[PDB]
C-alpha cells in the first residue's frame, strides 16, 4: 500500500499520513496532522 | 487537500 | 507604544505581538505566537 | 522576521 502525503496549504511542506484516511478537508494545514511531531509549519519536511 | 503517493 | 505585527513566513497572515518582545527568529510562524488563540495558520488574520 | 507597526 502506497505512502500517502498531504501538502500544508500554508508552508507547502509535505506530511506523511497513515493509510486509513480519505475524507480530508479542502484545505489542510500542519496543525491538522494526526502525527503530533509534525503538527506545525516549523518542523522540517521528512525526507522521501 | 493536495495529496501525492509514493511507493513503500 | 505602537502595535507590532509579525508576518507568518508560511501562511503570510499578520499577527499582533505584545510590546517588549525579545528578538524574533529569522523565520517566524504562527506556532511561535505568544497569544495562544493565534498559534496556527488556520486561525484567520485579525482585522487591522 | 518581517514586522510592521500600526498606531494604537
Ligand atoms: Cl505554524
Ligand atoms: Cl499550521
Ligand atoms: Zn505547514
Ligand atoms: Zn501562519
Ligand atoms: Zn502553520
Amino acid at each position: 500500500p502506497d505512502q500517502t502525503w498531504v501538502q500544508c496549504d500554508a508552508c507547502l511542506k509535505w506530511r506523511k499520513l497513515p493509510d486509513g484516511m480519505d475524507q480530508l478537508p479542502e484545505k489542510w494545514y500542519c496543525s491538522n496532522n494526526p502525527d503530533p511531531q509534525f503538527r506545525n509549519c516549523e518542523v522540517p519536511e521528512e525526507p522521501e | 487537500a493536495r495529496t501525492k503517493q509514493t511507493a513503500r
